[PDB]
């Protein structure tokens, strides 16, 4: 119940005293260079050897250098150590661990964008230096600088993003241990009840990266920090230590802290007015990012001498390649988009997944989770799933049912299936240590556990006490895994089951830092210290591919959320940011950290709502269901400890106003859903932030307690005080704005304040937009399948309006052969139409034939123009077909917008449309 | 006659012509616009067989609409719910959220009638013989 701050983590400390020592140096020189006459290229790839100067008498060891030019415009730098990939070290101990440097992480991360572009071309060439072309029509500049080693990425006449510009290049080349710098952390290191063992020796690599004219970063979830990240060299209002990346569990985390939290996604962005790029650093181990905001200038300058401000960057981790891959943008969303291409959009989810989560730990019966399903119909409260933590297994083992307080499983999941619900039951990596138990039993007898620094099975504690872990690196173990959840195995299960990954950080209740040893051993003899960001997404990765398939002939979409996570996991189900508290900051604080999952390429994220640890006061709990109706993954949690506070146990009048709120979630599903389908088109966020969406706006950059909802123009400002009435939100740009609920025109950019009482969402709709609803209230969205829609088309300053709604039977892989909806929505001049999003032209399975029975009935114009008085008719063509439906127009009044409404449209929701109004 | 109405609600639905709304008389409608899915009264009555006045509900997202009683969709609606005959065995109200959601409520609407339109293909069988 301890962490290593970061004097007290070996390869930290000495990279941190690399940079002081570098950095106040005369004339410091980074002792690695490219030797030339080795560098070559082709077909999109630089390849050469660094040498590096290890000593006084000029001795070098060769470090591999690659350097590719991808189609996508994204560049990638790698920087391997020939010793290793040649066997040629002598480990300690001796230890069979893997001489090389763990270089597969590109294979359970990298799923797509690297063809080499055969057009990058070399440019200019001489002894000292070459510079490269590449990416669209030949903007993007790399240039490669020898002697010392840097490089420097440049587009539109100036450099953007610089390797090595302040020197800090460092990987630890091995070394023995012999006799006669600072050598103490190098070997054995003691730290929470455990000495690594540390067989290799050092071995970290670390790199400074300039982002050169941006005063804002973004990224590398997960903190509890704001949006826009800290400076950590100290300092007032800054942090004093790097930011962290450390899968750990951490018992009552705080806030404003670069501590490490449950998952880790090394990715960071940069953004001023009008240009944005990023990087992604793509390692496995242990990682530290010191962030300094300095001066484009490395030298004291004269009274007056104006520099760039630069936001400087160091990056260092445990072990590994050096692996880095640079993105030019010049837009939030091309960053985005490429990354997501490299790393894995969104899954699809199961469409259920958007809807209201009802958790606690614990529901302690079969019964009390029959009377907490029948309770939410009493009170007239909508939800879709009901989740059971560790208390309805035996004794902590997974794969069973305590069958005293849970009889009759099947029984209680029957009736979740009468209204379309589901049930989550969790299942973690700890497998107990005992016998009668055929699980752990086949876990050690196919080896499938993972192991210590000598071989022998890895042993700890965790909820069951004594336990082993499953080794989700071994494909072995992957589909043994698969063979347990299947529907005649894993009893008491059956088709409306999903499934809660949790602990698997791995959390190890009485390991150093509450995880694994760093010598323990995995799959391919990778040491732990190599491999462990990425450990819980071995094992999401381990149960989505168990839920693929249950029984014959079944294929279907996974929902599995994850505590833990790396880069990639946005394609195998939904996070939580863990163990939060009831408590107003982390009300607040949990808006920052969803976003920045989000524009981290993994949108499918929330926080526990009413807060995990303590008891929220009636009003927090209300605040946090209007907060968390905008969280991707909407769910309340509470901690062993808490009291009951399943919604309806509020009282009145806190019980109304929290329906109110479930109810306009559930009305909005048809655009989250919408949403999702974006974010697995090409990764664009499900909620915005302003930097994303108003890059031309430099009073947006560092906000994040606003957002929008994917293409609906709706701008949500939650509030997140104690005792507030009122809202100030700020309007990023010069359209029109509505209240959502009133009409109200909100009165160029800058901030409006408005009422917010305890009963109101500060919700706003941009001019420009035409978003989807369903407004019939139903007991879960299975029950809104068939129900018609409403478009609502807000107009703003030009009359037009564009928006999109994407639907399909939400749980099959059908919509990969074109079984899906998908129309855009367009206003212009006096006509709304409605067309195939993709332009697509015919063959109908079941699902699409009884969506021809699905309508939109109703469409609302707000801002209607004054032209339309008096006319009480609209034409409606389609598939060959006209008809005349009714419209009444409300003209404004007081502070609220004219808006009209037509009735009873009458068109199904697959077919092209005109309606042409006035 | 129509579809969902309560005895006690009957004589409002009478005339050939017009429907006028029963508790915002000053709104009436062509007959034709009872049970025809559109939400056309401001507070429910020409939808007593139907799910379309259901966001008429004090719990449902706030919305403006000229003619209810308070002025917006957060408001009581007249009727009480979609009546359930159920010959055989005994008349009930049932809430208009739970019409045509895919769903047989046999508690109160032994009947099916409930689910009338077949949503999603669901066919409800008429239980109240046998309760
Ligand atoms: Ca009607
Ligand atoms: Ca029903």
């Amino acid at each position: 119940h301890d962490w290593k701050k970061c004097d007290q983590s070996g390869f930290c400390r000495r990279n941190r005293a690399y940079a002081d020592h570098a950095l106040s140096a005369i004339s410091w020189e980074s002792p690695y260079k490219i030797a030339p006459e080795t560098g070559s290229f082709k077909d999109g790839q630089y390849q050469a050897i660094i040498l590096k100067t290890i000593n006084d008498h000029g001795e070098t060891v060769r470090l591999p250098l690659t350097v590719s030019f991808l189609e996508s415009g994204t560049a990638r730098v790698t920087i391997d150590e020939e010793k290793r990939q040649k066997g040629e070290i002598e480990l300690r101990h001796d230890s069979k661990a893997r001489k090389e440097r763990y270089n597969e992480a590109e294979q359970w991360v990298i799923v797509g964008g690297m063809t080499l572009d055969k057009g990058a071309k070399v440019d200019y060439e001489d002894k000292t230096q070459m510079t490269v072309k590449y990416g669209p029509s030949s903007k993007f500049e790399a240039t490669i600088k020898f002697a010392p080693f840097s490089i420097d990425f440049k587009r539109d006449g100036a450099s953007h993003i610089k390797f090595n510009d302040q020197g800090l290049l460092n990987i630890e080349h091995w070394r023995p241990k012999i006799d006669p710098e600072d050598d103490s952390t190098w070997w054995e290191e003691s730290f929470g009840g455990n000495t690594d063992s540390k067989p290799r020796g050092p071995e970290s690599v670390g790199l400074d990266i300039s982002f050169v004219g941006y005063e804002h970063v973004f990224g590398i979830p997960s903190h509890a920090s704001p949006l826009s990240l800290k400076q950590t060299r100290g300092g007032e209002g800054n942090y004093n230590e790097p930011y962290r990346m450390y899968n750990a569990d951490v018992f009552e985390y705080i806030l404003d802290s670069p501590m490490t939290l449950y998952g880790s996604i090394p990715f960071m962005q940069a953004h001023r007015k009008d240009s944005s790029v990023g990087i992604f650093w793509l390692n496995a181990a242990e990682t530290w990012v010191d962030i300094t905001k300095g001066k484009d200038s490395k030298n004291p300058l004269a009274l007056g001498v104006k520099s760039k401000i630069t936001t400087r960057t160091h990056w260092f981790s445990e072990s590994g390649l050096l692996d880095v891959f640079v993105f030019l943008g010049p837009t939030p969303k091309d960053i985005i988009s490429k990354y997501a291409e490299l790393t894995g959009t969104t899954a699809m989810p199961q469409e259920f997944s958007l809807g209201y989560h009802q958790c606690r730990w614990n529901y302690v019966s079969d019964e009390d989770v029959k009377d907490v399903d029948r309770k939410m119909d009493k009170f007239n409260m909508p939800y879709d799933v009901i989740w059971l933590d560790i208390e309805y297994t035996d004794e902590k083992k997974y794969f069973t049912w305590d069958k005293h307080s849970f009889k009759d499983p099947i029984g209680m999941g029957k009736q979740l299936e009468a209204h379309g619900r589901k049930l989550v039951t969790i299942i973690d990596p700890h497998i107990k240590n005992t016998n009668n138990y055929p699980v752990v039993d086949e876990l050690k007898s196919k080896d499938l556990a993972v192991k210590t620094k000598d071989g022998s099975i890895f042993e700890g504690w965790c909820w069951p006490g004594s336990s082993h872990w499953i080794d989700a690196f071994n494909p072995a173990a992957r589909e043994w895994w698969k063979g347990l959840f299947k529907y005649d195995k894993f009893k008491g299960t059956m088709e409306n089951t999903f499934i809660w990954n949790d602990m698997n950080e791995p959390s190890v209740f009485n390991g150093p830092e509450v995880t694994m040893p760093k010598d323990n051993l995995h799959h391919g003899n990778w040491e732990h210290r190599d491999v462990h960001n990425l450990n819980g997404m071995t094992f999401q990765n381990a149960t989505y591919h168990a839920l693929l398939s249950r029984k014959p002939g079944e294929h279907r979409r996974p929902f599995v959320l994850t505590r833990a996570f790396f880069a990639g996991s946005q394609r195998l189900g939904a996070m939580w940011t863990g163990d939060n508290t009831a408590d107003w900051g982390y009300l607040k604080a949990s808006i920052p950290m969803v976003l920045s999952q989000g524009i981290a390429g993994f949108p499918f994220a929330g926080a526990d709502v009413g807060g995990f640890f303590g008891n929220p006061d009636k009003d927090l709990l209300t605040r946090w269901y209007q907060t968390g109706i905008f969280y991707p993954f909407f769910r309340a949690h509470a901690h062993i400890d808490a009291r009951r506070r399943e919604p309806y146990l509020t009282g009145e009048p806190y019980n109304t106003i929290i329906a109110a709120a479930l109810r306009l979630r559930y009305s909005l599903l048809p655009s989250w859903y919408t949403a999702f389908r974006h974010a697995h088109l090409d990764g664009t966020p499900i909620i915005k932030p302003m930097f994303y969406t108003h890059p031309s706006e430099e009073a947006g950059l560092p906000i994040d307690d606003q957002f929008f909802i994917g293409n609906t123009g709706l701008l949500a400002k939650p509030v997140t005080d104690k005792d507030r009435t009122s809202v100030d939100i700020w309007i990023p740009d010069s359209e029109v704005y509505y209240d959502y609920f009133t009409y109200d025109i909100i009165s160029k950019s800058k901030t409006a304040t408005l009422d917010a009482p305890l009963e109101k969402i500060p919700l706003l709709m941009r001019g420009g937009h035409v978003f989807a609803r369903r407004d019939i209230p139903r007991r879960s969205s299975a029950l809104m399948k068939w129900d018609p829609y409403t478009l609502v088309v807000v107009l703003g300053n030009d009359r037009k309006a564009e928006g999109d709604l994407y639907v399909d039977d939400g749980d099959s892989f059908d919509y990969e052969k074109g079984q899906y909806i998908h129309r855009r929505f367009i206003f212009d001049a006096n006509t709304l139409t409605s067309a195939d999003y993709e332009g697509r032209d015919d063959k109908e399975g079941e699902w699409l034939k009884k969506m021809r029975t699905v309508n939109v009935e109703k469409i609302i114009v707000v801002g209607a123009p004054a032209a339309w008085k008096g006319k009480k008719t609209v034409t409606v063509e389609s598939e060959g077909k006209t008809w005349a439906a009714a419209i009444e127009y409300n003209p404004a009044e007081k502070s609220r917008a004219a808006f009209a409404v037509v009735k009873k449209v009458g068109v199904r929701v697959g077919a092209d449309f005109k309606i042409v109004f006035g | 006659l129509p579809r969902g109405v309560g005895p006690e609600f009957a004589k409002y639905y009478t005339s050939q012509g017009t429907f006028t709304c029963i508790g915002t008389p000053s709104i009436t409608l062509s007959s034709s616009q009872i049970n025809d899915n559109s939400c056309d009264c401001p507070d429910g009555s020409d939808e007593p067989g139907t799910a379309a006045c259901a966001h008429l509900d004090r719990l449902s997202p706030e919305q403006p609409l000229p003619g209810s009683l308070t002025g917006t969709t957060n408001t009581t609606s007249t009727l009480p719910g979609f009546w359930c005959a159920n010959e055989g065995h005994i008349g009930s109200y049932i809430p208009f959220m739970y019409v045509n959601d895919g769903v047989c409520d046999y508690e109160l609407c032994c009947d099916g009638s409930d689910e009338y339109a077949h949503a999603g293909g669901v066919q409800c069988e008429n239980r109240c013989a046998a309760i």
